[PDB]
């Protein structure tokens, strides 16, 4: 029981890291930094859990 | 308009748990609509000039 | 093995599955 | 508003009945159809103003 | 048989629930896919 | 009709009706009581457990000041929700009710009390250029 619960916390921490890299390299972005482009429809898309 | 709307699309690659809608989504869609409106009014006034 | 048969029952291209091998399963 | 309230109310069920039955499929189809229809109405109002 | 069921056997076994709190249904894939 | 000189290429945001599927997943909420089997053994118990700040704790005040150690005061959620409320109070109310569970919000994103322009208004004063009388701008305001 201890090892299974500890697995659940490990995969939660992994998903936290997968969010952190996106938020880190998103919020360091400045005006015309590198590789920015026109995208369209993202302001239309709102998926949320 | 470049930097804000590619900020939106470069954000929206997120995984399942953190696929959400915070204030950043709402502020960014308001940003891109008002920058678009500024483009149309400056284009019209250039035409009248 | 009944576990292998049950997960082979559950797998598919567009089919949701709740069984999880060597761990807890979904509440739904 | 009615559809999203049905979604949260039916999602608040207990453990031996939290089932992805046909009701939840039809509720998701309702949410999708409502949002598509009202966005189409938004574009039609724009064209009729133009 | 008493040893034909252990924790290492029903920990493997699949008809028992052992459920978690996630409700998302992940998908599996085939190597040719 | 004539020879129009134009000087700008930016687009104008229309004429793309895309059939959108993809926001298809069961939404996540805050629950109160969940269930567990605590060991994997021949010993096994079906135990319910209730979460902390949901239904068992209360907000701070000076009459309830120090703490009771028996109380389920979840400090992490308390601090996070305090800073969340501090950041939350800045947005106006339609953007607050979009962060609720049920969909009581207006479907069109720009609000009535913030937008200076009328939504889907049909009036637009266009002055025809004719030699002679005086041309002018901003007849709306």
């Amino acid at each position: 029981s201890d090892r299974s619960a500890q697995h659940e916390l490990e995969k939660d921490l992994s998903d936290k890291q997968a969010a952190l890299r996106i938020d880190d390299k998103c919020q360091h972005l400045r005006n015309t930094s590198e590789g920015v482009s026109y995208f369209r429809g993202v302001e239309r898309v709102d998926a949320t859990v | 308009l470049k930097v804000a709307q590619t900020r939106l699309d470069e954000r929206t690659r997120r995984p399942n748990v953190e696929l959400c809608r915070d204030m950043a989504q709402l502020r960014l869609v308001n940003e891109v609509y008002e920058v678009d409106e500024t483009i149309q009014t400056l284009q019209q006034r250039l035409r009248d000039s | 093995p009944r576990k292998e048969y049950e997960v082979a029952c559950n797998t598919g291209a567009y089919t949701s599955s709740g069984l999880a091998t060597a761990g807890f399963r979904t509440a739904k | 508003s009615i559809a999203t309230d049905n979604l949260q109310c039916r999602e608040r069920r207990q453990h031996p009945d939290l089932v992805r039955d046909y009701v939840e499929v039809e509720l998701l189809k309702e949410t999708e159809l409502i949002r598509n229809i009202q966005e189409l109405l938004k574009r039609t109002i724009g064209q009729a103003v133009d | 048989a008493p040893y034909s069921s252990r924790s290492q056997r029903v920990c493997e076994s699949t008809m028992l629930p052992f459920v978690s709190n996630r409700t998302t249904f992940f998908t599996r894939y085939t190597p040719d896919d | 009709s004539g020879t129009l000189e134009l000087y700008f290429p930016d687009h104008l945001y229309r004429n793309d009706y895309v059939s959108l599927e993809g926001p298809r997943w069961a939404p996540a909420i805050k629950q109160a009581v969940r269930w567990k089997f605590t060991p994997m053994g021949r010993d096994a118990a079906g135990q319910v457990w209730f979460t902390g700040l949901t239904n068992s704790e209360p907000g701070d005040a000076w009459y309830k000041l120090p703490r009771a150690l028996d109380t389920p005061y979840r400090e992490a959620h308390t601090r996070w929700h305090g800073c969340f409320q501090s950041r939350q109070r800045g947005l106006p109310p339609a953007y607050t009710q979009h962060l609720r569970e049920m969909a009581f919000w207006d479907p069109a994103i720009t609000a009535q009390y913030l937008n200076s322009g009328p939504r889907w208004g049909c009036m637009q004063w266009r002055d025809r250029q004719i030699r002679g009388k005086e041309f002018v701008v901003t007849r709306n305001q």
